[PDB]
């Protein structure tokens, strides 16, 4: 006349802040440049 | 933050000072046992847990 | 000690209750009382960043 109780779960893991994937949508691109441009006697270089 | 029965004493200074371990072993563990939510729990095992 | 002075060996029971000492969670080992108690200690050795050559 005896009973047990049985019992589980699931959690995140320890360490789930260092080792993890990232689910995303993307859309929407913008690109970035960066070009030299010379003439004259300047040279340089331009970030646009 | 960490309560006694009907206390409410700051987590930082318990009322066993000192010796809490050494003057009663179990009631210090039945202190600590029901404080486990309470975020001040690590500090209150630090105090409940030294002395010289 | 304790004596009987009445019945056999087999009626009787030694069951040590202890207590003084937190143990473990471990699921080869019963819960003594239903909702549980619980505690919290820090597991050393965390896990940390190096480079390898
Ligand atoms: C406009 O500016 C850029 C950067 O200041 C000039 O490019 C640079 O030219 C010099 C001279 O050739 C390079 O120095 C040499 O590089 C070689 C690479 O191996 C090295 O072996 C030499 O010891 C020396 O350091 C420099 O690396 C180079 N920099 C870059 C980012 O390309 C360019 O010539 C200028 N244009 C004009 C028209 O003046
Ligand atoms: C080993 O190095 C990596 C890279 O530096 C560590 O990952 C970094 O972990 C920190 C946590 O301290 C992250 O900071 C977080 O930033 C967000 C904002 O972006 C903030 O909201 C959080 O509260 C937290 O402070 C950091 O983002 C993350 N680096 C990257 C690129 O995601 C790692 O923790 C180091 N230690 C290991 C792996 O044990």
């Amino acid at each position: 006349e005896n009973t047990q109780l049985s019992e589980a779960y699931v959690d995140r893991s320890d360490v789930c802040r260092h080792d993890h994937a990232s689910a995303y949508k993307a859309h929407t691109a913008s690109l970035k440049a960066k070009v030299r441009v010379m003439y004259g006697n300047v040279n340089q270089t331009v970030d646009v | 933050m960490c309560v006694l029965a009907n206390a409410t004493f700051p987590c930082f200074q318990p009322p066993c000072v000192p010796c809490c371990y050494e003057n009663n072993a179990e009631a210090t563990l039945r202190m600590l046992e029901d404080n486990v939510d309470r975020p001040g729990y690590y500090d209150l095992l630090q105090a409940a847990l030294t002395c010289r | 000690d304790m004596t009987i002075n009445t019945c056999l060996i087999e009626q009787c029971h030694v069951s040590v209750t202890d207590h003084k000492k937190w143990q473990f969670n471990s699921p080869f080992v019963p819960r003594a009382d239903e909702p549980a108690r619980k505690g919290k200690v820090h597991i050393p050795f965390p896990l940390d960043n190096i480079t390898c050559r």
